């Protein structure tokens, strides 16, 4: 006799354990697996480290203030410089992988807040200018937070990205973003959110450096509140774990 | 066919269908019979018109252009793209990846332009529509040797009959058309960002085979797409902001919805 | 070699069809394909959640 | 020479016909399908999903994330109204932009039940009870908690399970309703009052928020494909 | 597709102004290449694989940096020249253009 | 097939088929053989042409309108309603509720209008007919983006071929069309009274795709309804008073019948 | 899959028909449906009234 | 290409013909019929009913 | 596996749901039923709406202060002017019925209080 | 559909004349709304969600009572004004009009 | 007179269609085939053969 | 006397055809004839050369 | 239909598929699995559009004249 609020996940040499949680969302009903022999196209044999990549990598934390719009991360770009996962994708031409997103935010009973955790495949984002397109290193961030911004970004001759939270940078309603696998963190109940995503693409394998399969978004629908005295610094932490990752086309390093 | 409503009665128990947790995605699968007394009602309504095939399989104008029979603009050209219009594009952008055969229809109409020539007794106009694949030779002028159409598929039409219709097989190097692409064509990540990178549908050329008169005449062609045998994956939310360009998703931030007077106002 | 199928009628007839081309992308559309499976978008969890029982116990 | 005869309706173009046509690329080998996750076979699988509802779409809230939030607080009274809006899933400003509402804008008739889920987003120490009520058309919007009780209602008690589901059933004289604003096929009204009062202890916030999600039941249907009134193209992009 | 079609370049006087118009030819686009630079009326013209040197003030000042490869940029000098330069590259199937605003 | 007459003879009895009571509705089911001597006569007459299907299933013009190819009136519109004409309306108003599929036919004809332009050598005119459902966007002008007809059903016709015909399924939220409605749309009972409340059939738009010449041309479209697969309930008496409006049953009181000279006059 | 029915002839022939659409509202009209029942409008009483007997006894 | 030949009476409109035509609203779900009282199947059931006759239709 | 602290009651078109509760008291061990044919005395047939009356009616709330003695309500007199229950009893001479009393009072952990809820038959005052 | 299209209103002098033109928009009618008041030649005009105040005698006397909701009535004042007022409401699919006769 | 109806795409010429057509020389006796060596049945038999590659295509 | 054959479909339907002329040079083209034999152009030697063994020993 | 790629592994032997003589016409019939490790890959690609019939059977203008 145990409580469904307690969960443990073991991958590689890493573990996470939760005291309070909701459940696990499993993507589109699909658990990530390897590439079959009737779906593959590349001839040469794939490499599969199986343990040195498929573990938990913990990205930098972000402070949740009373006026934070939200944050976004590119899952392929985020683990580019972390561990052996980054090194394998650097040398190889083709990479295929799945992920899981455990987001942790812990607060006391007195603190009240709401966070939406959703994964968006092909989350193409628009530029502030209508004529030009968003520049790299402006949309992408290495282990970086990349927060949004209430109110429109000024229009001028600059490859700045439109960061409006209500349009989410894609021009769609922020509320309707529940169509993709989503989990809600309610400080009064849920402490963390777990999402498992299978590899989703229109091709069997893709170049990790020039294309991003999915974009993790954390958006506070209801702000953070408390009374004078309680702790003000409330951080959010994100851990990503590649699942059933395989690589092809070994060559000289670089991108 | 839709499910039929059943009949329940008064209940006093520990069961809690209504109370649940929306923290989990789990969309509550409750029915009215759980929070009230219902009668048995057979439901003969059928979920038929809502299928993706019935939703997408209808002709829709995507581009209309002009050409003349004299002067400088003597032929017309258009790279194949469904993002020129808004109605067809919005419907297709409910999904991330689509895979469908295409039925093509054309509507060609001519109009006698104002001039001062006399004794204009025109003949029937014949028009030729030619497709160039990504890499095929393109006609420099209206009397170029390209129109020989040895291998390129072409069609000839004599003004006055039923419009010309042809069917096109799923043309792609991938396994599904991609409505949205997040990435670049170049590895250095400095160039064209967006779906534009993936698109490669070739070019379409239309022209007058004969002049037909001494006075000026301007013809116009309208192109109609019909998706057949549709498959679709990974749905996404409908476009709120109005479209700006055809190559990208550039938009202007707009209100989430329209406003009323109060929070208790019924209008 | 003709195929006979059912017409779309109300509730509370057969029709004939022959394929005249050899391309399989020339046939008519597939309008009568009534199959649904919303267990992917709705209820996308790992541990099955019964309706009557509490969500988080 | 087989003798035939042409009937009216020849050589015409129909935006919605089902004929065969000669392929322009004969003997073309298409790419073998791969299994991509999450296939859509019907549009009534996109509609059965929850979507946050902008209830507070008042003034400049539509240009903010504030529109989604419903403000609840502690007051020296009881039976006060929280919110209320009509049941017009395709036409009401409240639902026009949600997934189900946007799907309805491509159809003329709609017929089924409607699920409304509410999640409490206050402290874990704050407690209260709410009365969620639905009134059928015939007499105007209820102006008191007592008039609202006479209609279909659910008393929601906030505890361990934060969410609650009010399932609006199909009560209509006809079989289908009109997505467009109509007076013959009217919907009803959906209101929320304080069953008791919000109880908050000391050193905790007394001003909380609720969130509302809307979806369809397993008996929803739509008909008459039409063109959405939302998109507008000035010129070929 | 010319990158950054809307761009503004601020360059000090006495410093050569560098204007960049890099483009990516479409696979669909397979025609004769024409590159034209407009000053808002032409400073330079590249057509039929030939470069022609149009503007009296900028005569002997405007020259290409590289064209066939995909780079059609120019390097102006002796700024005094405030105006808008429109780089228009033409392929027979498709066309693109980039406008750069130069201050001082 | 009709019943055959039998043969009777002389009769002296207490039976009284003729004598009856019309106070009761009971329409006397007497036959000639009850009040006279008859011979046996086989009757091969068949009650076939009198069925509701043969009565209603014939095309009937319901509305004809004009448009031009230049100037102010460039397109035409008409809310779908069978009460515009009198012949189709009177026949349908024999019953309270009807339920039938509809076959639609159009007849479009152009006419060159008087002007003073010279050298007019026109081309073939193509016309587009578009339907807007109750709630669909309506075209503000003749070059509006509405005509893209992504989802609205439309039809294109080139002048000179057989007219365009399409078939429409029973479209209603009820279980039968209602010819007569006694009531209001608003509960407060203060607004529109009559069938107008129930009607919601959408709008029909027709226009010239191309101009075709420099001189003016006026086109006219006539719409023809044919009820198919008819069902009808609760018959009612035919209209005596002439029709006045299309929305209501407003009439002017008139004589029950025509007058003769005397009560014994044979003419 | 064709249906063969009878033609309308005088008293004192077969025809063939095939459905080419899949809509059931595209077929031809139903002209040969000869069924009557006037016992609703005529004789709409509760107690059956025989012809020979008196109406009110 | 099957060889055919058009007979007189082609491309004409007949106020009383019986042909099939392509539906403009494909795969439409009609409402299930309910039993309404008093169905008419022939016009000779409306005629077999009594109707008061204006015999004295003289003058006013 | 659920918690006995959670309960739901559905009557007519109304529902109540509790997150924290004790139990349900069922009177004198008797669940309310209809009148049998061997216990009745009136001859004419009874009416039984069954749905328009047997639902939940919510009376006006009362503030619990630090010095409140208590409150009392007459169950037949209280629902006299509410819904169709009041209208049916008005027209008719004889009425027979049973009831349920759900009393709701929610406070935080810091608040402390005790309330006694009792039903008194023939509570002559 | 404007209720009571044929109507006659008798109002005494020195009393503001109330003219009512309530209408019910059809579900088929979904177009830009225009409300025009004619005096038999205009006193007031409502178009593109804007009210314009046309007639010199009735200038500063004619104003709306409520328009978007469905009520397009006017309240005239300082009667001397005998004439027929035609209220014409326009929707892109359908149009309706009501004529009111005012004595003294 | 069989009733038919013409669909869009009639009386058009397609550079790539597959129809039958009446022969202009009826009952013509073609020459009996002889076996000529080296028959091509697919273009991917011309491609599987080696061909010298001009790698030093520099200057003249 | 009609011939029923298979349509060209993707991997991972039948069609009907009748000949209306008596000339055999009027029929449609033969598009579905998938037969190859590159052993003529490639490997045109007398003594068979195994892949693994050396060419000239 | 085209041949499917098979799977090989590491090999140390006297077999020499790569080394051959181009003096003879004998176009080497080697496959990638002979000079590297490959995975098994079913190939559903079909050699259909390359046949001489599909190559030549398309209309093509040969002469246009006036009168
Ligand atoms: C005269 C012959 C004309 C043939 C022209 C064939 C052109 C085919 C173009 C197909 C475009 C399909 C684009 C789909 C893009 C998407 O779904 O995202
Ligand atoms: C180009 C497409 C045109 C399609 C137009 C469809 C319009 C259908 C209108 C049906 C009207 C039926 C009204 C019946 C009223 C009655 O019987 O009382």
């Amino acid at each position: 006799g145990y409580s469904d609020r307690a969960r443990s996940i073991t991958l590689g040499n890493s573990t996470i354990t939760t005291q309070e949680c909701a459940n696990v969302v499993v993507g589109y009903g699909v658990w990530p697996d390897y590439l079959k022999d009737s779906e593959a196209t590349a001839e040469d044999q794939p490499t599969q480290p199986d343990v040195a990549t498929c573990r938990f990598y913990t990205l930098d934390s972000v402070q949740w203030q009373k006026t934070s719009p939200g944050w976004w991360w590119k899952l392929p770009d985020a683990l580019s410089n972390l561990g052996l996962f980054g090194q394998n994708m650097q040398y190889h031409y083709l990479g295929r992988t799945g992920y899981t997103v455990h987001v942790q935010c812990n607060a006391s009973k007195f603190h009240q807040g709401c966070l939406l955790v959703v994964c968006v495949p092909e989350a193409e984002m628009g530029c502030a200018t209508l004529d030009n397109t968003p520049s790299s290193a402006e949309l992408l961030g290495g282990d970086s937070a990349k927060e949004f911004a209430d109110k429109p970004v000024a229009s001028g001759s600059n490859k700045l990205v439109q960061r409006v939270v209500y349009n989410a940078g894609m021009g769609v309603g922020v509320g309707n973003l529940t169509i993709f696998p989503h989990q809600w963190i309610n400080l009064r109940t849920n402490n963390s959110a777990t999402i498992v995503m299978p590899y989703t693409n229109s091709v069997p394998m893709d170049n990790m450096f020039r294309h991003n399969n999915v974009t993790l978004m954390v958006i506070p629908f209801v702000p953070l509140d408390y009374c004078p005295g309680s702790t003000t610094y409330v951080p959010i932490t994100v851990t990503i774990a590649p699942m059933c990752a395989e690589y092809n086309g070994l060559r000289l390093a670089g991108h | 066919r839709v499910a039929d409503t059943v009949g329940t009665g008064p209940t006093n128990s520990e069961a809690i269908p209504a109370l649940t947790a929306a923290e989990t995605g789990h969309t509550s699968q409750v029915v009215p019979g759980d929070t009230m007394q219902t009668r048995h009602v057979k439901n003969y309504h059928s979920r038929s018109e809502s299928t993706i095939e019935n939703f997408l399989c209808r002709s829709a104008c995507v581009y209309f252009t002009e050409y003349e029979n004299s002067g400088a603009k003597r032929y017309a050209e258009w790279v194949l793209t469904p993002r020129q219009a808004a109605q067809l594009r919005r419907k297709l952008e409910f999904f991330t990846y689509v895979r469908f055969d295409l039925e093509l229809t054309f509507v060609i109409t001519s109009t006698q332009q104002p001039s001062t020539t006399q004794n204009q007794d025109a003949q029937i106009l014949t028009h030729q529509i030619m497709y160039v694949p990504p890499g095929g030779p393109v006609p420099d002028k209206v009397d170029s040797y390209v129109w020989q159409t040895s291998t390129n598929p072409s069609v000839f039409w004599t003004e006055g009959n039923a419009p010309p219709r042809m069917s096109i097989p799923f043309l792609s190097i991938g396994n599904a058309y991609s409505n949205f692409y997040d990435g670049w064509s170049e590895f250095s990540r400095n160039g064209v960002y967006g779906i534009n990178t993936l698109n490669n549908m070739g070019t379409l050329y239309a022209r007058h085979v004969n002049a037909g008169s001494t006075g000026p005449i301007k013809s116009t062609i309208r192109i109609y797409f019909k998706p057949k045998h549709v498959k679709a994956w990974i749905p996404r939310p409908p476009r709120l902001c109005q479209y700006e360009k055809a190559k990208n998703v550039n938009f202007q931030p707009s209100g989430v919805t329209t406003t009323r007077q109060s929070i208790t106002t019924m209008t | 070699g003709a195929q006979v199928s059912t017409q779309k009628t109300g509730a509370h007839i057969h029709y004939t069809n022959i394929n005249y081309y050899k391309d399989a992308a020339s046939n008519s559309a597939n309008r009568q394909d009534f199959t649904q499976d919303p267990g992917k978008f709705t209820e996308p969890v790992k541990d099955i959640m019964i309706k009557s029982l509490p969500a988080l116990n | 020479g087989l003798p035939t005869m042409n009937t009216p309706g020849s050589c015409q173009f129909l935006t919605s016909d089902d004929f065969q046509s000669p392929s322009a690329m004969p003997q073309y080998d298409v790419t073998p399908e791969m299994r991509i996750p999450g296939e859509v076979k019907n549009l009534m699988e996109i509609a059965e999903v929850d979507s946050v509802v902008p209830v507070q779409n008042v003034g400049e809230k539509v240009n903010s994330m504030e529109a989604y939030q419903i403000p609840v607080r502690s007051n020296e009274g009881s039976g006060t109204q929280v919110f209320g809006f009509p049941l017009q899933p395709g036409y009401s400003s409240v639902f026009s932009r949600t997934l189900l509402g946007e799907i309805l804008n491509y159809y003329t008739h709609w017929s089924g039940s409607i699920k409304l889920t509410f999640m409490f987003c206050g402290s874990a120490m704050a407690t209260g009870k709410f009365l969620l009520a639905y009134s059928p058309p015939g007499a105007g919007a209820p102006t008191k908690r007592v008039d609202a009780m006479l209609g279909t209602h659910v008393v929601w008690d906030v505890g361990l399970q934060s969410s609650c589901v009010l399932c609006i059933p199909w009560i209509s004289q006809t079989h289908y309703r009109y997505v467009t604003s109509d007076e013959y096929t009217a919907g009803g009204f959906i209101t929320c009052w304080y069953q008791t009062n919000i109880v908050v202890p000391a050193d905790a916030q007394s001003s909380c928020y609720i969130m509302c999600f809307v979806s369809a039941c397993n008996d929803f249907s739509v008909r008459l494909l039409k063109d959405t009134p939302f998109i507008s193209q000035q010129n070929f992009f | 597709s010319i990158t950054t079609p809307e761009e503004m370049i601020e360059k000090a006087k006495g410093e050569t102004a560098y204007l960049p118009c890099k483009f990516t030819l479409s696979p669909e686009d397979q025609g004769p290449l024409d590159i034209e630079w407009l000053i808002s009326q032409v400073i330079i013209l590249y057509s039929g694989d030939k470069i022609y040197d149009y503007y009296p003030d900028l005569k002997g000042r405007v020259h290409f940096t590289s064209l066939k490869s995909g780079d059609a940029s120019i390097n102006v000098t002796n700024l005094q020249d405030i105006g808008t330069y429109q780089c228009k590259v033409k392929k027979a199937p498709g066309v693109a253009n980039k406008k750069i605003h130069l201050v001082v």
